[PDB]
């Protein structure tokens, strides 16, 4: 299994939106939207989540951003499955 | 908020993948007090403000202890009786001498060979369990009673201490060890490690039980024979089979 | 204080289950006794209890024993009808009025000493069953009776402790043998057999004898 | 128990035990004599 | 700030010592029952706890107790229904002919005569005929087996002392502070992920490694002892493999996203299953699993702890727009301090979810052989659709009490609430229009159906043979979800259920569902339905609009939520209060219900329910709807006369109950009409006489007798209306749904 191509959309789709969320790419524990949402406001540490990540990339983060991708993954490989694809 | 600062590096301190899991409203009560506090209680269970009923400090860090000691022991005897039957030294046959199959779960496999059914043994345990735990119970209650009443003399060693995790009298720690606190509480660290890595290890036992229908020393036995092969994901097709 | 139904725990029920009392160990959880003629009442009841289930499993044992030795002597358990199917000319009904006729008659003897502790000891009985108190401080009446009659022999007259000893080995007899008739019925219900049959069936076989093999403990075993 | 008896004695708790007992009392007299249509002696 | 677990060690002390003493929880009920009335306000205010304490903790905490409580009745409810299937029920029997063998799962003592009500059911068994649905849902669930539902039982038992024994301690020894309560978002994302989504996917397992093995065998035709126990197919992968292939490979497919290769067991065909009526088990399990990861996707909206997510006030205080001012702001407010807005608002969807459900599964029958036994079917539909009216009226009755006590005109300034309160004289009048114009052209088109029918003139009547009046959106409707399977469904094998159209669904030669046509007696009485509908509507909002204020009454605030009146001047000011607009719009709810259900029954008994004779279906009645529900004497006679001989000739036999309460509902209905119609001065003055006559006997009461108050009155005769047309109706219904069918 390892390799294939549904492999390798599971891996992009949950490590892209794992770099975007570091690097103020997409919305963060610390890092949110305000009313309009799409505006990204600077990041604040009201929630007190630290880190060893030199920018604050918490762990909660990661599992936030870790379940979205794997959301959105599941959903791309399954649109493409039953298009025919894949 | 922002934690601390001057109360982050107490988890920094103790090295590895600590201080990524705390937080600041966990450092507001874990201050070093305590063995085993490396800040991680993301949920804030322990915090003594609204503490009441099982949800509070002293009862999750009691918890703590004695579930961390009981899996101790339940570990232990997770991997005796099987490595003991690989190695042929017990005339138990390793596919019998496997935790879940002793009786435990006669569903998963029972043992007959005892020398009473396992309900009976069930209703002596549950009267011995029953004195011991309600001792231990009220003892936790009031810190200084379980040795003013008669007990066959057995008593003189149920004063306990302060700390009801910690009585060591003259059977709990009969062979006074930690005499200088420093050592005491580095002990008492080396114990709550062990009791932590042994829970996990009994909540991987059971996930391995049903997992591959075998043993943990024949699941590490054919990991080590092909790791690649012999996974959770390669294990992945024939899981109850 | 006193040795307590559960060692430590100072919620023991407030001063009416103080150390007074004989069998006084502080259990009440559930607050039955909690007022004073509420728990004089309960004295008077356990000690009854104790004494007639004292009584009845003395006789159950007995009959029990002979009818092991071989004697026309049938189990406790079927004995009414055994005796009825032996005595033929004696009606039911009849023995059972005799039975409450008579043991009415005392019971309202004792009953009257409840309401009233010295009422019992004059008009048609002498002064011995005016009764010597005890329970809840009184000194007359209660379920201690003195007198040369239901002290006869007179081992609670002279040296007090060896009156509270005695009164404590009564109190502890008789909680054991409630428990004792207790497990009787479920012995009897559980297996069908004596009590000394169920003894001795343990006894001969040590296992797979116990209340798991029965069925009925156990509904699956 | 003092309380426990007073509130066995407030007025719903034995208005519903005295029609408890009066309605079982009269369903076994109807169980030991049933179809009494009158009063024959 | 910071959501986290708060509570008071030891509150309340356990004891009984205000056991003793009623109304204690007021000081209004103190000093005594000087009069009865101090008797009827001791229950009319057990549970008004604003009136007990002004702290919303205290007010919390005792809720979230009772709530408990609840829960407890609720479990020992459940476990004496599976007690009864247990134990004196023909589930064995019935499961060997479920085609057969009518329900039962309660039996009767013979005492006075009453053993004539255990009914000949079958499989050697007598009991009383039950309507409730149980054998169905244990048959979906599984179980084929007496010990199971002793099992259960106990279990829910043991639920039910685990409920009491929470709200013992929440309310005892640590009862949750205040802003626990408030914790609103921690709350949602608990509820949809934690309890509905993990509660659907609980059930999804269950169905999976259970209900789908043990159904297929029935299906496929065993005896149920010889089927093998639950476990023992959840134990291997083995015996389901052989009956599901696709439990060879386990679960490796699901995490490599193969997911298409569980698709014998994960289906989506839609339609009924051909051998019991009721849906595919395997689309249920799919239906189950999909809801249970959107709902625990939705279990993540909500910012709790951690800075992810979105908080209530903010999405609700950005929501505002030019023709509404501020918006929703206040709205976070009086929904997380006023625990009454959030009981009407909950009431609201909850009524209108039981309704919901009411139709869905008169429509598509979810369990095996449910359709098949008419009377559990039209029992449910019915106690579903009466529980959900009752919800809604409840909701109206929560909101007018929010308006009268808990909204505060300082922080609901231009908002939502504020410009529906400042325009609150269009909106009731528009929908007066609206209930005229309905009641109009619904009421008057039966009248004069009736007119012309009785002038001999049917072709001047509004019917299908005549003057048409067609659903053609309906109708359209229908034709859509009949088409939509390999079009706008192209992995749909059959339409969702057999009403929009197809071939006739037939279990054990009765029909277990047939497309419904819709024509002009189907127009009326759905424009009658929302004439009722409106009318209630019109009450409830009228009741809650004016319960502050008003033209007549300006200070009705004041006079509180639940007061009688303000005096006969002003022309008369009787039932001005919004509980007295809660009375009437129960009595309109009821009418609207009433005319639902009946369209209901007849409707099914006319056009769906019915046998099979391989050349047709032979219906209850025999189509007799679309041409005499047009006509109020045809609802009389065809409807209400021809269908109570059931109930009425049923004497002697099992139905004899049935035949019993449908004349005791008859004697509480008119026994109301003495409260509705009578007021309290002349039962008062009677009463002073009957005081006389005490008096003469040294007989008086110290303890004074009173009449009863005039909103005691009116609560009273409502109830027994309520009580007595809705058990007239359900033993008219149970009677001829279970004589025939
Ligand atoms: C860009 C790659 C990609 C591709 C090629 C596909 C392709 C496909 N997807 Mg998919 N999807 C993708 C990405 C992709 N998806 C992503 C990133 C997500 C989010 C994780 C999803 C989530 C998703 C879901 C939830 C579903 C699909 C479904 C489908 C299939 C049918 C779509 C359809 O016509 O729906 C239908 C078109 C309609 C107009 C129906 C809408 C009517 C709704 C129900 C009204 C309800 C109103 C309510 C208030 C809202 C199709 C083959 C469907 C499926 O399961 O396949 C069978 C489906 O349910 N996708
Ligand atoms: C369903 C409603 C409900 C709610 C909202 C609460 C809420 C609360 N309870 Mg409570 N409780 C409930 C029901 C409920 N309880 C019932 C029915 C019982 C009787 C069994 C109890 C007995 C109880 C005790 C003894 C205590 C609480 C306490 C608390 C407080 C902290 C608990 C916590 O969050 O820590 C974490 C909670 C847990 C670690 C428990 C999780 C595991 C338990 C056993 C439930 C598992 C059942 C699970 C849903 C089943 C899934 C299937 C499974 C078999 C695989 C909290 C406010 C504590 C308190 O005093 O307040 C501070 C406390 O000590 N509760
Ligand atoms: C490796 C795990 C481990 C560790 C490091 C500790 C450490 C400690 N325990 Mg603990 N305990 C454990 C496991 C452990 N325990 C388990 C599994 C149980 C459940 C049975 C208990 C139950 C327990 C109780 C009830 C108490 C302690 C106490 C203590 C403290 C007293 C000092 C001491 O004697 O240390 C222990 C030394 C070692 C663990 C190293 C020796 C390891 C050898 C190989 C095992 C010895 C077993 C021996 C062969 C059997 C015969 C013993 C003897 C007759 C020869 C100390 C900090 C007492 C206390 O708190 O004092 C205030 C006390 O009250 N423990
Ligand atoms: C019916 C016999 C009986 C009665 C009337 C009493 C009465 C009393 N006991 Mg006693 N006791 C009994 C039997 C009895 N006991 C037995 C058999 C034992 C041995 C297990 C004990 C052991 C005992 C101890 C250690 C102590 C007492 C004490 C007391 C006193 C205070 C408790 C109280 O007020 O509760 C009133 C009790 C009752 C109203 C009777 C309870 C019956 C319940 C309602 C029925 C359920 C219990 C039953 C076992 C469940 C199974 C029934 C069925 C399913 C088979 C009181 C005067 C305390 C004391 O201070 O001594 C003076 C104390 O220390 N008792
Ligand atoms: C995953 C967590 C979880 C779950 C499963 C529930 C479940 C439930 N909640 Mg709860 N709640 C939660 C978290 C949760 N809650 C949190 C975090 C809060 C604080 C914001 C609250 C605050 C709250 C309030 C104020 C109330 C509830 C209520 C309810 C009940 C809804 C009514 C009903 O009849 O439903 C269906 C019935 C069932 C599903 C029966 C199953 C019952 C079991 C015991 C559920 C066990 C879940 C429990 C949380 C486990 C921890 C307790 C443990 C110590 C035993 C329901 C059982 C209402 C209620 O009825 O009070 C009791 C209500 O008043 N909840
Ligand atoms: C989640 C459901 C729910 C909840 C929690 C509440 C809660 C509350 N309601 Mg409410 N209500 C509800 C639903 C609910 N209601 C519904 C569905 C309706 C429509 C019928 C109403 C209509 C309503 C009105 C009109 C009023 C309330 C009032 C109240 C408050 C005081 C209740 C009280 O103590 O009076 C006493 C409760 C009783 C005396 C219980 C008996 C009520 C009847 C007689 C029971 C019906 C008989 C039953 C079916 C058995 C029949 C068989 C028989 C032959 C034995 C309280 C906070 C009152 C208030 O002032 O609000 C502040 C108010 O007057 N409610
Ligand atoms: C079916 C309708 C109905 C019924 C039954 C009654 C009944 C009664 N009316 Mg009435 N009335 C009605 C309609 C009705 N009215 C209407 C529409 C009006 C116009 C508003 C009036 C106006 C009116 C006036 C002005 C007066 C009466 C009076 C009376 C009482 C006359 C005394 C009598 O005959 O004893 C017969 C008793 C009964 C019929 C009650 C039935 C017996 C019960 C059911 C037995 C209890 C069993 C059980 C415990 C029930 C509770 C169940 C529950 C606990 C679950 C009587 C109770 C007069 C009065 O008060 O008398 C002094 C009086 O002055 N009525
Ligand atoms: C089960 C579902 C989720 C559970 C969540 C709830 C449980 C909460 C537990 C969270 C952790 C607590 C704090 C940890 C903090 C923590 O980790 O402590 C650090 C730990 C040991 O630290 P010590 O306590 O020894 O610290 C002392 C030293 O640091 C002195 O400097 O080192 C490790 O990282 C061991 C873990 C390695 C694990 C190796 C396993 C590799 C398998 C990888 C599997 C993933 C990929 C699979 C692909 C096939
Ligand atoms: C049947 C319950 C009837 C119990 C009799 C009345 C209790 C009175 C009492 O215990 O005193 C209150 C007593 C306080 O003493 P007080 O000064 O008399 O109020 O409360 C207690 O300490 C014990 C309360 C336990 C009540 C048990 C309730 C039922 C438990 C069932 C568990 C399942
Ligand atoms: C920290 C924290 C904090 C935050 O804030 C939150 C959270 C996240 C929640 C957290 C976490 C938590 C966790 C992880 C938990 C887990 C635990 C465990 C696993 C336990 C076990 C535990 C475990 C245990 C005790 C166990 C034990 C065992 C035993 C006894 C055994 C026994 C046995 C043996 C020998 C063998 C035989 O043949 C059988 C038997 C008889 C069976
Ligand atoms: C560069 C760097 C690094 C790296 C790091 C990393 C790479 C990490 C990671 C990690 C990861 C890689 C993670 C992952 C994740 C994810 C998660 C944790 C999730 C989840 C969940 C969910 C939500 C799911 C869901 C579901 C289910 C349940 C089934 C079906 C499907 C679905 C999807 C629905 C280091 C530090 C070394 C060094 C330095 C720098």
């Amino acid at each position: 299994y390892l390799g294939s191509t549904t492999n390798q959309i599971m891996v992009l789709s949950t490590f892209l939106p794992l770099v975007a969320g570091r690097f103020g790419l997409a919305p963060t524990s610390t890092r949110h939207t305000n009313q309009s949402g799409i505006k990204l406001l600077p990041a604040e540490k009201s929630a007190g989540l630290v880190s060893n990540d030199p920018a604050g990339f918490n762990a909660v983060d990661v599992l936030a951003l870790g379940a979205l991708g794997h959301i959105l993954g599941c959903g791309i490989v399954l649109g493409l499955k039953s298009t025919g694809n894949l | 908020e922002g934690a601390d600062l001057a109360k982050v590096e107490r988890v920094a301190k103790v090295g590895g993948l600590y201080k990524n899991f705390t937080s600041g409203q966990a450092l507001s009560y874990l201050d070093g007090t305590l063995p085993g506090d490396f800040g991680f209680d993301p949920l804030g269970l322990c915090d003594p403000e609204g503490a009441g009923g099982f949800i509070t400090p002293e009862w999750l860090s009691y918890s703590e202890v004695i579930h961390c000691r009981w899996a101790m022991l339940g570990a232990a005897g997770f991997l005796a009786p099987e490595i003991l039957a690989t190695a042929g030294l017990i005339p138990a046959t390793p596919e019998e001498a496997v935790w879940f199959r002793s009786g435990v779960i006669p569903p998963a496999g029972q043992y007959g060979k005892y020398w009473m059914d396992p309900y009976s043994l069930f209703w002596i345990e549950a009267i011995l369990m029953n004195f011991a735990e309600l001792k231990r119970w009220q003892d936790f209650k009031e810190p200084g009673s379980q040795s003013k009443q008669y007990f066959l003399g057995l008593e003189a060693v149920f004063g306990g201490s302060g700390n009801p995790a910690y009585p060591g009298g003259q059977w709990f720690n009969m062979l006074n060890l930690g005499k200088t606190p420093e050592e005491m509480k580095k002990l008492q660290t080396n114990e709550i490690r062990n009791g932590r890595l042994a829970m996990i290890a009994c909540l991987g036992c059971a996930a391995q039980g049903v997992m591959t229908q075998k043993g943990p020393f024949a699941n590490l036995l054919e990991h080590l024979a092909d790791p690649v092969s012999n996974n959770l994901l390669g294990n992945l097709a024939t899981i109850l089979k | 204080v006193r040795e307590l139904w559960f060692p430590g725990n100072k919620e023991v029920v407030p001063d009416y289950l103080d150390g007074s009392l004989v069998g006084d160990h502080g259990f009440d959880p559930l607050g039955l006794g909690s007022s004073p003629e509420q728990l004089s009442w309960n004295v008077h009841a356990e000690i009854f209890h104790g004494r007639l289930a004292m009584t009845g499993v003395a006789g159950i044992l007995l009959t029990s024993l002979l009818h092991k030795g071989g004697a026309d002597v049938p189990e406790w358990f079927e004995a009414g009808r055994v005796y009825l199917d032996r005595n033929p000319n004696v009606d039911f009904g009849a023995l059972l009025f005799s039975t409450i006729v008579m043991s009415g008659f005392v019971e309202f003897k004792r009953l009257n000493d409840i309401r009233n502790p010295g009422s019992q000891g004059s008009g048609i009985l002498p002064e011995d069953f005016k009764g010597v108190g005890g329970p809840q401080g009184r000194t007359v009446g209660g379920p201690y009776v003195g007198g040369r009659y239901f002290d006869p022999m007179g081992l609670c007259r002279g040296s007090p402790e060896q009156t509270l000893k005695y009164k404590w080995n009564e109190i502890r007899n008789g909680r054991l043998a409630m428990m004792a008739f207790l497990g009787f019925a479920a012995q009897y219900a559980a297996t069908g057999k004596g009590p000394i049959d169920n003894l001795v069936d343990h006894v001969a076989d040590p296992f797979h004898t116990t209340f798991v093999h029965n069925g009925v403990s156990v509904p699956f075993i | 128990m003092k309380d426990f008896t007073t509130y066995l004695s407030t007025a719903p708790v034995l208005t519903l035990l005295s029609v408890t007992v009066v309605a079982g009392l009269l369903i076994e007299i109807n169980r030991f004599f049933p179809d009494a249509l009158i009063a024959a002696f | 700030k910071k959501v986290k677990i708060v509570v008071d060690r030891n509150p309340v002390a356990t004891n009984f010592e205000k056991w003793a003493k009623p109304g204690h929880f007021s000081r209004t009920l103190s000093k005594g029952p000087t009069t009865t009335t101090w008797i009827w306000n001791l229950h009319a205010d057990a549970h008004d706890f604003d009136t007990q304490t002004s702290d919303l903790e205290e007010i919390s905490r005792k809720v979230f107790s009772a709530h408990f409580g609840q829960l407890g009745i609720i479990f020992i409810w459940l476990s004496g229904m599976y007690f009864h299937g247990a134990r004196f029920s023909n589930y064995e029997a019935w499961l060997t002919d479920p085609t057969h063998i009518k329900p039962s799962a309660q039996v009767v003592w013979p005492i006075v005569g009453q053993e004539i009500l255990n009914a000949d059911v079958g499989g050697g068994f007598q009991g009383l005929q039950i309507t409730s649905g149980f054998f169905q849902l244990w048959r979906a669930a599984g179980i084929t087996s007496e010990l199971q539902l002793y099992t259960t039982a106990i279990g829910a038992l043991v639920m039910a002392a685990a409920m009491f024994f929470a709200g013992w301690f929440h309310y005892h020894k640590a009862a949750p502070k205040l802003e626990w309560f408030q914790n609103v978002e921690s709350m949602l994302n608990h509820h949809l992920g934690g309890l509905l989504g993990l509660g659907s996917l609980a059930w999804a397992g269950h169905q999976i490694h259970v209900s789908l093995p043990i159904n297929k065998l029935l299906d496929a035709g065993v005896d149920p002892k010889e089927i093998p126990l639950p476990h023992e197919f959840t134990l291997n992968p083995e015996l389901m493999a052989q009956l599901y292939p696709s439990f060879s490979k386990g679960l490796a497919p699901f995490f490599t996203l193969d997911w298409a290769q569980y698709s014998d067991f994960l289906t989506f065909q839609g339609g009924l299953n051909p051998v019991t009526g009721g849906l595919w088990l395997t689309d249920t399990v799919h239906h189950h699993l999909a809801i249970a990861v959107l709902f625990l996707i939705a279990g993540h909206q909500y910012r709790t702890n951690w800075g992810i997510g979105s908080s209530l006030k903010e999405i609700l205080e950005a929501h505002k727009g030019p023709f509404t001012g501020e918006g929703h702001k206040g709205l976070y407010e009086i929904l997380t301090t006023s625990w009454h807005a959030q009981l009407a608002i909950n009431l609201a969807l909850f009524g209108s979810l039981s309704i919901i459900v009411a139709h869905h599964m008169y429509a598509m029958p979810p369990y095996p052989y449910l359709a098949t036994d008419y009377g559990t079917q039209l029992s449910l539909f019915t106690h579903h659709m009466w529980i959900g009216g009752f919800c809604i009226v409840g909701a109206g009755a929560h909101a007018a009490i929010f308006m009268v006590r808990d909204y505060d005109p300082t922080n609901n300034y231009n908002n939502l609430l504020d410009r529906v309160l400042r325009h609150r004289d269009a909106i009731i009048s528009h929908l007066n229009w609206v209930c005229i114009f309905l009641g109009f052209h619904s009421f008057g088109l039966y009248i004069h159906n009736d007119t012309m029918s009785a002038l001999g003139r049917p072709q001047d009547m509004f019917s299908d043979t005549a003057i048409q009046l067609q659903p053609v959106f309906a109708q359209w409707v229908q034709n859509t979800h009949f088409l939509a399977p390999g079009f706008t469904a192209p992995n749909a094998l059959a339409s969702t259920s057999p009403s929009w159209g197809g071939d006739v669904v037939a279990v054990g030669g009765k029909v277990a569902m047939m497309p419904i046509s819709l024509g002009t007696a189907d127009f009326l009485v759905h424009h009658i339905h929302a004439f009722t509908i409106h009318v209630t509507v019109l009450i409830l909002l009228k009741g809650v609009l004016y319960a502050r204020s008003s033209r007549l009454i300006p200070d009705k605030a004041n006079l509180g939520f639940r007061f009688p009146c303000d005096g006969p001047g002003r022309g008369g000011t009787c039932q001005v209060s919004a509980w007295d607009h809660v009375f009437l719009g129960l009595f309109w709810m009821y009418n609207s219900i009433s005319i639902v259900i009946f369209h209901f029954s007849w409707k099914m008994q006319s056009d769906v329910w019915g046998t099979v004779s391989a050349n047709g279906v032979s219906h209850i009645t025999g189509g007799n709807f679309a041409q005499s529900a047009n006509t109020i004497n045809g609802w009389l006679r065809d409807f209400l006369w021809a269908q109570s001989s059931q109930v009425i000739q049923s004497y002697g036999s099992a139905l004899s109950a049935y035949g019993l309460i449908f004349l005791g509902a008859h004697f509480v209905w008119a026994f109301s009409l003495m409260f509705l119609f009578s007021g309290r001065g002349y039962w008062q003055e009677l009463i002073e006489s009957i005081v006389w006559a005490h008096n003469k006997l040294k007989v008086a009461p110290a303890i004074q007798p009173r009449a009863l108050s005039i909103t005691q009155g009116r609560a009273v005769g409502v109830a027994h209306y309520l009580l007595g047309g809705i058990a007239t109706t359900w033993s008219f219904f149970l009677a001829r749904i279970l004589a025939v069918g």
